[PDB]
C-alpha cells in the first residue's frame, strides 16, 4: 500500500501497543456475531449459537491469534502484502474456499476493535491510514484466487 | 417498490425469455464463474466446466425461481420465503455476490432480447432483480 | 429487521451517546471525509477542514436524525421519509456512501462509548444504520 | 488490469466493430434512466423526466461519445490505464465532483449495451475481459481523487 511516511509511522506506533492475544480473538469473534454468515466456515469450533459463546470459545480465540500474527508479519512489510499474503491467499482460495469479501468484513471489523481500544488515540488520520492497510491486506489476501 | 410499468415491463421481458428461462439461466451463471470467480467460492461441490450438468441444472433451478418471482410479483417475500431461509440461514452466500449475479442475468438477458431490452426494460429488470436479492438477503441477521 | 433485543441495545447505545451526538456526528464525518475521499464529492461548498463549524453543524444534524430515528423505531419509514425524499430527489447521493458513513458512525462510537461498545450492541448498532440507510436510499427510484 | 493475450486479443478484436457514436450515446443514456441519481451532474442537459427524454436528448448522445473516445483510447495503452487518466481522474474530482462509484455503474452499462448489441458474440469469456477493461477504467478514472 502507497501509505505516507507519518501513515506507516502512525500505523506503526500504535501497533506496538495492541496485544495481539486478544485483539485478534476479539476482532474474529466480532466477525462472526456481526455477521453470522462468516460462521458458515467454522462449524467445528463448536458453539457459536450467542455472542458469549462467541467471544468466550477458545477455538475463535486460538483462531483470532495466527490471524493477527499473519496480519502482524503483513505490517513488516507494506510495500510487498502480495508476496507476503501469497501463500496464504491460495489456501483461502483453493483450500478454504472463503469469498474474499470476508477479508473486507475482518478489516472493518478490526478498526472498529482497534477504535474501541485505543480510544481517544485512534484519531480521524489514523484510522485512515488503518483502512489503506487493511484494504491493502484484504486485496493481497484475494490475489491469487481464481 | 416496484411501479405498475416495472411489472409490466418485467412480464412482458420474462414472457418472451419462455422456454429458454434455464437456458438463460445456465449462462447468466457461467458468465459469473467467469466473470467475477470470487463466487466459485460457493459452488466448490459442482462441475464448472463449459457445458456442466450440474450448472445446467443449477440454472434451471435459479430460472424457475425467477418466474416464480414474476408470477407473484405483488408479494414476492412470500414466494420466495422459502428461498430467503435458504440462502440466509444455509447457503449463507455473501449478499455481495447477488449484485454479480444480477447482472450477469441481465447480460444475458439482453443479449437474447435484443428487440425488448430497451432502456425502460433493462431499467425495470434491475430494479426487480435487486428486490429479488432484497428479499432473498433479508433474513440475513 | 430490528428484533426486540436490537431496539434495547440501541436506544440504550444512543441513551449514552447523549449530550455529544453532536460532537459525534461531526467527528464521524471528519472520519468518513479522512478515510473515503471520494466522500467529500458531495461537499464541494464546504469547509472540510479539521474544526470547520460548517462540519460541526451538519454533524449535529446528522445526528438530530439519528436520534429521531431512535426515537421512532417502530416507524422508521416514516419518521426519516423526509430525509429519504431529500437524499433521494435532490442530493442523489450514491447508495454506497451511507455503508461508509456507517462505518464511520460505528467507529465514533466505539471511540467513545468503551463500556457499551459491546459484540451484541455492535451488531445492534450495525444492523440499525443498516435499516435508516435502507430508509434513507428507498425512494432512489 | 491483467489481461490474457487473448484478452486483449478478444477485447480489441470486438472493440474493432464498435460504433462509438450509438454505443457511446446508448451507454451514458441508459445510465441516465437506470440510475436516475447520476442525473445529477447533466440537470445543464434538459429534460430527461423521460427514458426518451433522455435517450433521444442530443446532449446526452454527445458527452457519450466523447466519453467512448476516452474510453476508447485507453485500450490502446492497456498497459498503463493510470498514466492515461491522469488528467480526466483530476478533472472528474476537482472540477466535476463526480463520485468515481459512478465510473463503476457506467462500466456495467457498458458491458450490457455491448451484449445487446453483439449477441451471441459477445460470449461469457468475451464479458470476462471486458469487465477486466471496465474495472481497470474505473479504477484508473478514481485514481487521482483526494
Ligand atoms: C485478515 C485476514 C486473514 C488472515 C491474515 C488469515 C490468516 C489465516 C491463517 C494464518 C490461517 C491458518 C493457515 C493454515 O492452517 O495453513 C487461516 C486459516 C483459516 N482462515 Fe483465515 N485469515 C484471514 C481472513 C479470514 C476470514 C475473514 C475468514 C472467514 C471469515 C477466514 C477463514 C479461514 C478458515 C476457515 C481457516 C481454517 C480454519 C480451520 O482451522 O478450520 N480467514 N487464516
Ligand atoms: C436472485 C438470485 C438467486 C436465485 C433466484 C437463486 C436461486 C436458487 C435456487 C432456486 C436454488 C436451489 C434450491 C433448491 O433445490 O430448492 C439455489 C441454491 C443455491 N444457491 Fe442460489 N440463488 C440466487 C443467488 C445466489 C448467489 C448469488 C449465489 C452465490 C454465488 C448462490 C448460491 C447457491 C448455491 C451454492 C446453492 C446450492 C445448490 C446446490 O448445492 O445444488 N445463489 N439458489
Ligand atoms: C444515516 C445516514 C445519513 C443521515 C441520517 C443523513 C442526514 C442528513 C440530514 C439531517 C441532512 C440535512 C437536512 C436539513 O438541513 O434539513 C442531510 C443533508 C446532506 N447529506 Fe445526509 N445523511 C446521511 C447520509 C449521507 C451520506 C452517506 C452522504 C454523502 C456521503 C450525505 C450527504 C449529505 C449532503 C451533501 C447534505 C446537504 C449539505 C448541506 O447543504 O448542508 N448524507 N443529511
Ligand atoms: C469511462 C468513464 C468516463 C470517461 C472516459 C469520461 C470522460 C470524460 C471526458 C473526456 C470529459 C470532458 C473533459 C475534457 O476533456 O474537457 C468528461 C466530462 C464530464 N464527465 Fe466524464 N467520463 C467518464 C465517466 C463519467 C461519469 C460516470 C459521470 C457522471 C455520471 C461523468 C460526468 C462528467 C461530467 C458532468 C462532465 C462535464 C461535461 C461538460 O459539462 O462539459 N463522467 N468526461
Amino acid at each position: 500500500v502507497h501509505l505516507t511516511p507519518e501513515e506507516k509511522s502512525a500505523v506503526t506506533a500504535l501497533w506496538g501497543k495492541v496485544n495481539v492475544d486478544e485483539v485478534g480473538g476479539e476482532a474474529l469473534g466480532r466477525l462472526l456475531v456481526v455477521y453470522p454468515w462468516t460462521q458458515r466456515f467454522f462449524e467445528s469450533f463448536g458453539d457459536l449459537s450467542t455472542p458469549d459463546a462467541v467471544m468466550g470459545n477458545p477455538k475463535v480465540k486460538a483462531h483470532g491469534k495466527k490471524v493477527l500474527g499473519a496480519f502482524s508479519d503483513g505490517l513488516a512489510h507494506l510495500d510487498n502484502l502480495k508476496g507476503t499474503f501469497a501463500t496464504l491467499s491460495e489456501l483461502h482460495c483453493d483450500k478454504l474456499h472463503v469469498d474474499p469479501e470476508n477479508f473486507r468484513l475482518l478489516g472493518n471489523v478490526l478498526v472498529c476493535v482497534l477504535a474501541h481500544h485505543f480510544g481517544k488515540e485512534f484519531t480521524p488520520p489514523v484510522q485512515a491510514a488503518y483502512q489503506k492497510v487493511v484494504a491493502g491486506v484484504a486485496n493481497a489476501l484475494a490475489h491469487k484466487y481464481h | 417498490v416496484l411501479s405498475p410499468a416495472d411489472k409490466t415491463n418485467v412480464k412482458a421481458a420474462w414472457g418472451k425469455v419462455g422456454a429458454h428461462a434455464g437456458e438463460y439461466g445456465a449462462e447468466a451463471l457461467e458468465r459469473m464463474f467467469l466473470s467475477f470467480p470470487t463466487t466459485k467460492t460457493y459452488f466448490p461441490h459442482f462441475d464448472l466446466s463449459h457445458g456442466s450438468a450440474q450448472v445446467k441444472g443449477h440454472g434451471k433451478k435459479v430460472a424457475d425461481a425467477l418466474t416464480n418471482a414474476v408470477a407473484h410479483v405483488d408479494d414476492m417475500p412470500n414466494a420466495l420465503s422459502a428461498l430467503s431461509d435458504l440462502h440466509a440461514h444455509k447457503l449463507r452466500v455473501d449478499p455481495v455476490n447477488f449484485k454479480l449475479l444480477s447482472h450477469c442475468l441481465l447480460v444475458t438477458l439482453a443479449a437474447h432480447l435484443p428487440a425488448e431490452f430497451t432502456p425502460a426494460v433493462h431499467a425495470s429488470l434491475d430494479k426487480f432483480l435487486a428486490s429479488v436479492s432484497t428479499v432473498l438477503t433479508s433474513k440475513y441477521r
